DNA sequence: TCTCTTCCGCATCGCTGTCTG
DNA sequence: CAGACAGCGATGCGGAAGAGA
């Protein structure tokens, strides 16, 4: 639990 | 001097290189800049010589980069190195030998170091020096001897003009030394301070005490430290180990107020003998020697009232042994840096946690106080887990259609009105706080326009604080944010950037910024820092952002504004798009609730 | 009874010679 | 009718620019024949040129110079 | 990549570039998983066989790589139905190809393809040589258009320098073939002599262009004899990269600091080392020039220092996050030629031109609830003469 | 009647912005 | 560009009005 966010865990860039 | 075809500067001819240059990690150039290197395995024997001998400007993980000034060099002869002591191991550790010009550099600071002394004794100060050669060359310039009031040769001093004359000094190649011989002082006797067993000092609080004290005498300079990193025990230890009176001056009600507790928490000094010479409230500032004050009463310029006049006075007329300055970072204003001439003190320490500006008056800081002469490196702290690791981020929030029109439309300044108060960054910080709402984790959002902060607090009826908000409404709003599970989330205007105890929090956001200020965003990043019971540093539990809108003045700013952090080594990411905004609902989702908001700052004037 | 800071700087690098 | 010009597709924030550019003359044309969309416009071909020019001094107002 | 050149050719030319000696062999190792066991087991049969067989000789899992096997060998022509017996002329030199009938040199290659760099870049110190300058020219890489003044670097030329040695090479012999069939010289001769490596007028200049691209080299005075250097068959990283765009790369070749220079900015150069910054301005710079993000990512990933190989990823993401949204701000505006339509009286003459454009594919785009569409000036013609015939 | 507490009115600083040269 | 003045948002201080013993 308490995992970060998916925008904070790898980049949301579009490449 | 030497330029190649590129802009870099060309030093083939200029040093060679050490045929062993893989077992020297170190680097030299002629400017004075050296670039270390984070994976040798005497990284740390190098980051020890260095940091005594030149003052960061960044360390990134793998390569940090120091540079070396007059300042940076008078501060390691200060520790009892001397020029022998310091370029030979430099040339050692040097991978491609030393240039001739930091050689002489280095020659010439070392030696125009300790030929000229100030001491003030019984409320005058005597520029002392042993060689009597320097004062008869030192007075060719007229404004020494209006200056002046009107071996071992020594003249007094005007109180006044020491400022100008300590500035003076620096450009004419002589340092005054402001080492204070605690230890052998028996004009004022010593106070009964002492430290207690309970307070708990980190290896960096003792490496950095350990610089402020290279010897028996104590030396005056600026720490800079993180605000979670507790520096305010350093200021009372040091304060204890001087053993003699002591005058904190901190920069505003609530800074006074910590101040005295940290006094009493780690300090056995009783009660009865610290005084809070505060217009607010007093406790007798002349009956006890140990006080807490504030830049703009002792700076004060207006008329006086008879109590604070004779307490004024009574300061004025008393020497201390030690002057901490908290917030050193705003010494250098006109009113603020009165004080300094105002109050006598030996060695005037000075405490911080953001030492940056815009306007070039933090360098009056080495004259005004000392040199720098610690500064932690804020990545070791995350590693050693004595700091919150922060997992830096800058969400970008595309302008909406409409609002770009007029704020590009308009050659005016609305625009920081306009776009400080878009729909999607409203809905981002919307979506966003909700994200962390359901984590059950703690959010501190922040705002410098006030009229975006109460338009966004009252939408999202969330306790918004600023200025004006009474002092007992802003007590009880903080209470609840720490103790009511209900409700996580405090919206402070600048005020919470100012000076404050807040409850850790483990996010951070901020719709607006103040402007191109490393002050606030070090600032504001101070709060998240706070470290956490059992938190661990990989774990990222604190974050912060930075909510910015794209393609309009505010990216300039957000830029500009963390070029600070980056130098520690905090990497901000940028996030284009947040996953799951567009399945969550958020208020502006229609093009009506934009055009109100529009008219309504359209009508803002 | 003085404190382990006036003592003098602790000066890591000497260790380290060649 | 047909109208000569070339298509330009940007992002809304853009376009909005665009209409701005138009509507104050800053080029001193009303460049833009039409709004095929709100992320759509079409411009002389001849004036393209120029007006990439201006976006490009657009970025650096919008962009610190580290 | 070898097998995309040999698939686009003629079945004439195919038998006869199965030289005896070699390209029966080299054309086998190409032969990914399955082709090589199946030319094996059809090489000593004088009878062909069903297509059924070879069909139910793959089980069914796995049934894609037979399809593909004998889709690609087919382009090759290995064999043929005649009704799929191997070709007797391929048949034969195979089976004569079974049972039957160092360090100077890569530092030579190592050295000569690096001054050919140089010169590719606005090197003031190279090599000179007008054929080579010419076959660049006319290798698509670079443009003179003044034979005075020295050619400059096209879009593509950029492009092609930050490629990985191995790519840029077999790239760039890739066109040497092309161009060899348009000054006339014979493909076929040519093509078996680097078939022959991995193991005549033309061939003497064919050979000359090539120790001329540093892959092999006599050693005798021009001799008959040659001896291929390692990049005639067909390293750690340096630099390190920091979180505030600064580069740290131990290159002391110029050729390094000439790529690095080209999307950075370069702060100081030390004898082992220099100092670079990733600013916008030198990233833009390089995005204008051709450039796109992924070839700096990659450069800057293959020579990367050991030390942040152990970080993963490699580069860490902030560095490689904001290189990929500069060149994206880049192209926000996406400019396409077109020609736009207006005064639609009926929507059905609109929808029966865009099916029209549609089936042409002159259409670019179209807006059903404006009634109006965007025509490329190529299909411009088309829909006006569709448009006068009524 | 003090007493505290509290509230106007000055003065200051951070950073930026405006204005005429 | 540049120096002086000023705005918006924060801070401190010092002189005058309500509950409460």
């Amino acid at each position: 639990a308490k995992e970060r966010p998916i925008w904070l865990r790898e980049s949301t860039v579009q490449g | 001097t030497k330029v190649d075809e590129y802009g870099a500067k060309d030093y083939r001819l200029q040093m060679p290189l050490k045929d062993d240059h893989t077992s020297r990690p170190l680097w030299v150039a002629p400017d004075g800049h050296i670039f270390l290197e984070a994976f040798s395995p005497v990284y740390k024997y190098a980051q020890d010589f260095l940091v005594a001998i030149a003052e960061p400007v960044c360390r990134p993980t793998h390569v940090h980069e120091y540079k070396l000034t007059a300042y940076s060099l008078y501060a390691a002869v200060s520790v009892g190195l001397q020029t022998s002591d310091i370029t030979e191991y430099l040339r050692k550790l040097s991978k491609t030998g030393v240039p001739d010009g930091i050689m002489q550099f280095i020659k010439l600071c070392t030696v125009s170091y300790g030929k000229v002394k100030l001491v003030l004794k019984h409320n005058r100060y005597f520029v002392e020096s042993c060689h009597p050669d320097v004062i008869q060359h030192l007075l060719q310039d007229p404004v020494i001897r209006e200056c002046r009031l009107r071996q071992t040769v020594s003249f007094e001093v005007k109180q006044e003009m020491i400022e100008e004359l300590q500035k003076r000094c620096i450009h004419l190649e002589y340092p005054l030394l402001a080492e204070y011989d605690f230890r052998n002082d028996s004009v004022n006797p010593d106070i009964n301070i002492d430290l207690k067993p309970t307070a708990v000092l980190r290896p960096y609080q003792e490496k950095s005490l350990r610089k402020m004290f290279g010897n028996g005498r104590a030396r005056s300079g600026v720490i800079v430290l993180p605000c979670g990193a507790g520096k305010s025990l350093v200021g009372v230890t040091a304060a204890c180990t001087v053993r003699k009176r002591c005058l904190v001056l901190g920069n505003s009600a609530v800074s006074v107020e910590q101040w005295k507790a940290q006094f009493k928490m780690w300090s056995t000094i009783d009660d009865s003998q610290i005084c809070r010479f505060t217009s607010d409230a007093k406790d007798k500032p002349i009956g006890c020697s140990v006080a807490i004050s504030t830049y703009s009463m002792l700076g004060h310029t207006t008329k006086r009232s008879w109590e604070a006049e004779r307490v004024m006075e009574w300061l004025k007329t008393q020497e201390w042994g030690l002057m901490i300055l908290d917030e050193v970072h705003t010494i250098p204003a006109k009113m603020f840096r009165r004080v300094l001439t105002i109050v006598q003190a030996h060695c005037k320490l000075g405490l911080t946690a953001t030492l940056v500006r815009e306007d070039d008056k933090i360098v009056d800081l080495n004259f005004l106080i000392g040199p720098k002469l610690y500064e932690a490196n804020w990545m070791e702290l995350q590693n050693n887990g004595y700091i919150a690791k922060v997992q830096c981020a800058e969400v970008w929030c595309p302008m909406s259609p409409e609002f770009y029109r007029e704020y590009v439309a308009i050659k005016t300044k609305k625009r920081i009105l306009l776009y400080t108060m878009n729909p999607n960054k409203f809905r981002a910080c919307q979506f966003l706080i909700k994200f962390h709402e359901r984590r059950n984790d703690k959010i501190i959002v922040f705002a410098d326009n006030v009229f975006a902060l109460k338009e966004y607090a009252i939408r999202l009826n969330k306790p918004y604080i600023y200025g004006p908000t009474s002092q007992g409404e802003r007590m009880q709003i903080l209470q609840n944010f720490k103790h009511n599970p209900k409700i996580n989330t405090i919206f402070i205007s600048k005020v919470g950037d100012t000076s404050f105890d807040l409850p850790e929090a483990n996010v951070l956001i901020q719709i607006s910024s103040h402007g191109g200020s490393r002050r606030q965003e070090a600032q504001r990043l101070g709060r998240v820092l706070r470290a956490k019971k059992g938190m661990v540093a990989e774990e990222y539990n604190a974050f912060f952002y930075s909510l910015v809108s794209q393609d309009t003045q505010e990216m300039a700013y957000s830029t500009k504004r963390q070029r600070f952090l980056v130098d520690q080594g905090y990497s901000f990411k940028v996030i284009t798009k947040l996953a799951g905004m567009e399945e969550e609902d958020l208020a502006f989702s229609t093009k009506e609730e934009q055009q109100q908001l529009l008219q309504k700052v359209l009508a803002a004037t | 009874r003085t404190k382990r800071w006036e003592g003098g700087y602790e000066r890591t690098w000497e260790i380290l010679k060649e | 009718n047909v109208l000569k010009g070339v298509l330009i597709e940007c992002d809304p924030a853009m376009k909005q620019f665009l209409l701005y550019l138009d509507e104050s003359n800053a080029l001193g044309k009303k460049f833009i024949i039409q709004d095929i969309d709100d992320t759509h416009v079409f411009v002389i071909a001849e004036l393209v040129n120029v007006l990439q020019e201006r976006v490009g001094e657009l970025m650096d107002q919008n962009a610190f110079s580290l | 990549n070898l097998q995309e050149f040999l698939g686009g050719l003629s079945p004439g030319v195919l038998d006869r570039l199965y030289g005896h000696p070699a390209t029966c062999l080299a054309v086998f190792r190409e032969l990914p998983s399955l082709a090589k066991n199946w030319v094996m087991r059809m090489l000593f049969l004088e009878q062909p066989l069903p297509q059924a067989a070879v069909a139910l000789w793959v089980k069914k899992e796995f049934s894609k790589a037979q399809e593909e096997s004998t889709g690609l060998l087919s382009g090759l022509r290995i064999w043929h139905t005649q009704l799929l017996i191997l070709n007797p002329i391929f048949r034969q030199n195979l089976r004569i190809a079974l049972l039957g009938g160092v360090p100077s040199l890569d530092k030579y290659a190592e050295e000569r393809w690096e001054v050919v760099l140089h010169f590719m870049v606005g090197s003031p110190s190279a090599a000179v040589s007008q054929d080579l300058a010419q076959l660049l020219s006319q290798a698509g890489l670079m443009k003179s258009t003044e034979p005075g003044e020295p050619p400059c670097i096209t879009s593509a030329g950029f492009q092609f320098l930050l490629l990985d040695t191995p790519a840029q090479l077999w790239y760039f012999m890739l066109q040497y073939l092309q161009t060899a069939q348009s000054r006339g010289m014979d493909l076929v001769e040519i093509l078996s002599f680097l078939f022959q490596l991995s193991f005549s007028d033309s061939l003497l200049n064919f050979l000359q262009h090539l120790r001329e691209f540093g892959l092999v080299f006599q050693r005798k005075r021009k001799s008959r004899r040659y001896y291929p250097t390692r990049l005639a068959i067909n390293q750690p990283g340096f630099i390190v990269v920091e979180t505030n765009y600064r580069l740290y790369a131990y290159t002391e070749s110029e050729l390094q600091i000439a790529l690095i220079a080209l999307f950075s900015e370069m702060l100081y150069r030390f004898p082992n080392m220099v100092v670079a910054q990733v600013t916008r301005e030198s990233v833009q710079q390089a995005i204008a020039s051709g450039i796109t993000a992924q070839q700096i990512i990659h450069f800057l990933r293959t020579r990367a220092h050991p030390v942040m190989l152990k970080q993963t990823p490699v580069l860490p993401p902030t560095i490689t996050d904001q290189i990929r949204l500069w060149e994206l701000e880049r192209d926000r505006l996406r400019f396409t030629e077109g020609v736009l339509y207006n005064q639609f009286l009926s929507q059905v003459d609109f929808e029966l031109l865009l099916a029209h454009a549609r089936e042409l594919g002159v259409l670019v785009f179209e807006n059903s609830a404006k009634r109006l569409m965007v025509v490329t000036p190529a299909g411009h013609s088309d829909v006006k003469r569709f448009w006068k015939r009524q």
